[PDB]
């Protein structure tokens, strides 16, 4: 149950002093270094053509934030307070109050993405399937208020990605 | 006219080469240093698009912040910053590097790495993925193409 | 003389380079930037003057492609393995004396 | 029930020791053609 | 008309050195299972081009010099010593064709270790002199073993004329009586130029390439590209020296194409050293110097001394 790396006595006659002293004189180990480079410079190499080719992913990925809808066109989020009741770094802040025709909705429903760290207990939390993280991981910004999403932006990203978004669920939602 | 053409086209030289030969270097804090050395991996492979892996501090052009920024550590980084050579761009990797991250309410950590340097890309992740990093990366490029440097001093 | 221009253009468009290489980056008016005896080696020394010493060995050793050409081969034959040898003793002096160590 | 697992011979079998294959010539081999080739070199 | 030939010299040899950092970046690519700069341009050919422009617009970096006219002079002298030890190399004809061009070589590379000096003695860093005289010592070093094996060498050629040693070559390569020489010349060589396994000051194993140092530095561009002008010009004469190739006086185009696949295939075998081992430790390397490879040269400079005189072979002097 144990072995021992590096406890071998090597043989002291003529056969493999003369092959040790040649190794050592003839640079045979260093030759055979040259030829595992050589071996891997006529590979194919593994080197994917971003943009144009995508890294694999699953639907599982845990991307950017969106706010999802019944297939009637309301929202999903009844306010529940789960999401910010479980994330880890408080990115989530909400507000609620009861709308119009009386239900019970959000007013606010901000998702700080700096302080996010994408790790999923949101959409696992959520009892309605409201917030989902996505499969965008290109959102990349320019300023840092751009990442410091309100509802109207959470909306937008669900009405853009849903057509993925509601796929992915479909391919995942036995496991959970 | 004449001169504005000869200066359009003097920015387009050279905006191309400074997007297509940048020198990265990295702050690799914390685990985005990981996911940066895969952005680095033969998958994605920076050096494709003239961006060098393990460029020298003193000549780099991006400093990638990739990692938690401490307290401890803020004015290292602000030392950095100032020793690099203009034009000098900052890609902010990561959630602890952008606003503070998971780390945010820390007593020791500082709430995004733009209260000590200037930020040009925020790149979102808890670690944003190597292939959301070159995506940053690629931004970065297409910000460094609309730089109108001499048209602007044209215009003056 | 096709030497010395030679020479002389070489120096020039190392000159031209060089000069090149500090003015054109300062066509660009940059942000004018504001903000803010060395320890002995004894070895460092020696290894320097070893090099010297065999280097002048070496010195007394580049006329041999001329002096195997000579009609007195068994005296330049003798001269040229002692001045081989004696380069081979300083390096053996230099050895045995601890003086190529932590440079070895 | 439908859950991922191994199929019912198991998997195939699975390296994971050292194959440093010992390529190359003998120590006597070596030099005898490096000698070889010094000696074509004078002739 | 000769001012012609100078300058169909000096522009290839810096175009050459403008290539081999896209070969020496794509080569290390594909040997790192990855690819080399495809982006830039068609193939990566557009990648020299635009690092160069890059590195010209530049800012000068931070700091200021402790001597501003060594802080000149280093990369003068390196380009121009980079420069100057093509003119005597017969490819088939030399530029200057000089009775003693191997001497020539010889002396102007030992010269070459004064701008590795004077920029440490420009920058204001205590630590970065430090590296410097470290940098000295290697070179210095090395250029011992060179010196002695070109003799034990030239033993076979009669003179130190260059262009003798393509007539030397006519019927075998020279590798063949002197494969230990020409495997120390190849490795010291190579740790003559600062490249890998034995680049300590663009590494570790090195007291001030530690990030955040201080030591303003020169424009980096110059020193690399006199660095790059040595490699291809060391392996353009390894070439010459041991792998001399077959010359047609009518037909002189074969010999360059000849030495060329030859030079090319020996710099791309620096390239395949360097992204195949870890470096040498200082006192490692020193050890392989002055313990490993100065008895071996001093015991086959005996063997090159003694051997033309036992075999009736000595090479004529014109
Ligand atoms: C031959 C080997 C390769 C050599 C290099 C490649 C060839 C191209 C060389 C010229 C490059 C372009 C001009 C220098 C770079 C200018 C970049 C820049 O930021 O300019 C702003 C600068 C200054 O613009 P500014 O006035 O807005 O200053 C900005 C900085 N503040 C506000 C803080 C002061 O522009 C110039 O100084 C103009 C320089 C001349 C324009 C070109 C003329 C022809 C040149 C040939
Ligand atoms: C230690 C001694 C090493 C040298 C041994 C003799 C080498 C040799 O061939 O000498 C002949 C050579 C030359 O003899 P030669 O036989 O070639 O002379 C023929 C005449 N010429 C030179 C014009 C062609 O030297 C001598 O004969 C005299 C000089 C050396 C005398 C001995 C010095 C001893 C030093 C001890 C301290
Ligand atoms: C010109 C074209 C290229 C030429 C060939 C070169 C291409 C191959 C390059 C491979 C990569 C090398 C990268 C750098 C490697 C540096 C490390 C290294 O190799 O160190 C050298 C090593 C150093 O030794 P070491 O460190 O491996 O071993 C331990 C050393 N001690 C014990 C001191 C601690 O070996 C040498 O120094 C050998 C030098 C050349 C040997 C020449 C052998 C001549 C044999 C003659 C016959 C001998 C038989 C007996 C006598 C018979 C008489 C009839
Ligand atoms: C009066 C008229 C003249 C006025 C002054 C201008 C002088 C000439 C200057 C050069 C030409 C000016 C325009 C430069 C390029 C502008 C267009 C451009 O950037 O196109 C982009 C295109 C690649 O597209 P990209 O955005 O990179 O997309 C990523 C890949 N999908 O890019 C490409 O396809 C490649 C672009 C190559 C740029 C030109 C080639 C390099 C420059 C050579 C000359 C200067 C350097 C000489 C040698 C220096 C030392 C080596
Ligand atoms: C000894 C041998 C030495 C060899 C050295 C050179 C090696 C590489 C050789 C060149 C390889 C191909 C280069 C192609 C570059 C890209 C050309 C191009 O079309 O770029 C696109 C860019 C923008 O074009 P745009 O009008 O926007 O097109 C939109 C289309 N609807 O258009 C532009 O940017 C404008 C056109 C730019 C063309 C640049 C071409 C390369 C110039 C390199 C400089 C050296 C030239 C050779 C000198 C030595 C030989 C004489
Ligand atoms: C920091 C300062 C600036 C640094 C950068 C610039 C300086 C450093 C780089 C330049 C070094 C110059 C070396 C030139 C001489 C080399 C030796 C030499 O001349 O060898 C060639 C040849 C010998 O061969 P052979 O065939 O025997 O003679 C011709 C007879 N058939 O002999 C000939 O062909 C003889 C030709 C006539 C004599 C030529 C004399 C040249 C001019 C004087 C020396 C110039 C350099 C001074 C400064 C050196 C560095 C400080
Ligand atoms: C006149 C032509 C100038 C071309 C300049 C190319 C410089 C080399 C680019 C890539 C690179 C390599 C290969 C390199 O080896 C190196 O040293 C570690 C760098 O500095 C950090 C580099 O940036
Ligand atoms: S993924 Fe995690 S950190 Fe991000 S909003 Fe959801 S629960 Fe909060
Ligand atoms: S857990 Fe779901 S329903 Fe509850 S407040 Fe959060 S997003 Fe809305
Ligand atoms: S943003 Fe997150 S994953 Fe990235 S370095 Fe910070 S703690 Fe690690």
């Amino acid at each position: 149950t144990y072995k021992y790396v590096n406890l071998r006595e090597p043989s002291m006659d003529m056969k493999s002093v003369t092959d040790r002293a040649a190794q050592t004189l003839l640079w045979t180990e260093l030759i055979r270094g040259l030829g595992m480079t050589l071996s891997y410079l006529f590979r194919e190499p593994a080197t994917i053509n971003y943009p144009f080719e995508k890294g694999p992913l699953s639907p599982r990925f845990r991307g950017e934030h969106a706010l999802r809808r019944y297939p009637s066109g309301e929202e999903r989020c009844i306010a529940c307070k789960l999401c910010e009741a479980v994330c880890p770094a408080q990115a989530i802040t909400i507000e609620a109050e009861p709308r119009a025709d009386g239900s019970r909705r959000t007013t606010r429903y901000d998702i700080d993405m700096t302080k996010c760290i994408y790790c999923g207990f949101c959409q696992e939390a959520c009892p309605v399937d409201a917030i989902v993280e996505g499969p965008n991981f290109e959102f990349s910004t320019e300023t840092h208020e751009e990442l410091l999403y309100n509802k109207e932006k959470l909306l937008n990203n669900g009405d853009k990605w849903e057509a993925e978004i509601a796929a992915n669920i479909q391919a995942d939602y036995l496991y959970r | 006219s004449r001169g504005e053409y000869v200066v359009a086209k003097l920015d387009d030289l050279i905006n191309w080469a400074r997007r297509s030969s940048l020198w990265p270097m990295t702050f690799g804090l914390a685990c985005c240093a990981v996911e940066m050395m895969h952005m680095a991996a033969p998958r994605y492979d920076m050096d494709r698009f003239g961006v060098v892996f393990r460029a020298s501090p003193r000549q780099s052009d991006v400093m990638i912040v990739a990692g938690t920024l401490t307290n401890k550590m803020a004015p290292a980084l602000r030392k950095v910053y100032d020793q690099m050579p203009e034009p000098r761009y900052v890609v902010s990797m990561g959630s602890c590097a952008n606003g503070g991250g998971y780390y945010h309410y820390s007593y020791s950590v500082v709430r995004g790495c733009d209260r000590i340097v200037p930020v040009d890309i925020y790149v979102p992740g808890c670690p944003p993925t190597a292939e959301a990093l070159l995506y940053g990366i690629l931004q970065l490029q297409k910000k460094i193409k609309r730089e109108k440097r001499l048209r602007i001093w044209y215009r003056r | 003389m096709n030497l010395m221009i030679t020479l002389l253009t070489n120096f020039t468009l190392a000159t031209l380079l060089v000069t090149i290489a500090f003015w054109l980056p300062q066509l660009n008016v940059y942000s004018e930037k504001t903000s803010p005896r060395l320890p002995f080696s004894m070895k460092f020394f020696l290894v320097a003057i070893t090099f010297l010493l065999f280097d002048l060995e070496i010195a007394l050793l580049l006329p041999l492609p001329w002096a195997s050409q000579t009609t007195n081969l068994n005296t330049m034959l003798t001269m040229a393995l002692l001045l081989i040898f004696l380069l081979a003793v300083s390096l053996a002096y230099e050895w045995t004396q601890k003086g190529l160590e932590w440079t070895e | 029930v439908k859950q991922d697992m191994p199929p019912v011979g198991g998997y195939g079998p699975i390296d994971y020791k050292r194959n440093l294959p010992r390529r190359g010539l003998s120590g006597y081999s070596m030099f005898a053609v490096g000698i070889g080739a010094l000696l074509f070199g004078y002739w | 008309m000769f001012m012609i030939n100078v300058l169909t010299l000096i522009i290839p040899i810096l175009l050459a050195v403008a290539f081999l950092t896209l070969v020496e970046r794509k080569v290390l690519g594909y040997m790192q299972f990855r690819k080399g700069p495809n982006v830039v341009g068609p193939y990566g050919l557009l990648q020299p081009i635009a690092d160069a422009i890059k590195l010209f617009i530049k800012e000068p970096l931070r700091p200021a010099t402790s001597s501003i006219s060594m802080f000149i002079l280093a990369p003068i002298l390196a380009l121009t010593l980079a420069l100057t030890m093509w003119i005597p190399l017969p490819m088939p004809y030399p530029l200057i064709n000089m009775n003693l061009g191997v001497l020539f070589m010889l002396a102007m590379s030992s010269l070459a270790v004064y701008s590795i000096l004077w920029s440490g003695w420009a920058s204001n860093s205590k630590y970065a002199l430090i590296g410097a005289l470290r940098a000295v010592a290697q070179t210095i070093s090395y250029e011992v073993t060179l010196a002695i094996i070109l003799l034990s060498v030239l033993l076979m050629n009669g003179s130190f004329t260059l262009s003798t040693l393509i007539i030397t070559q006519e019927q075998v390569w020279l590798i063949f009586p002197a494969w230990p020489l020409a495997m120390m010349w190849f490795i010291s060589t190579l740790a003559e130029t600062n490249r890998a396994p034995f680049d300590l000051t663009e590494g570790e194993s090195e007291l001030v390439s530690g990030f955040n140092v201080e030591y303003a530095a020169g424009p980096f561009a110059l020193f690399f590209m006199a660095e790059y002008a040595n490699i291809i010009m060391m392996n353009i004469f390894t070439t010459t020296l041991f792998l001399g190739a077959f010359h047609n006086p009518y037909m002189p185009e074969l010999y360059t194409i000849n030495f060329t696949i030859k030079s090319l295939l020996l710099s791309i075998t620096f390239l395949w050293i360097r992204a195949s081992y870890p470096r040498f430790r200082y006192d490692q390397l020193m050890h392989l110097l002055w313990k490993n490879f100065l008895p071996l040269t001093l015991a086959l400079c005996m063997w090159h001394v003694s051997l033309p005189i036992l075999l009736s072979s000595i090479p004529p002097q014109t």
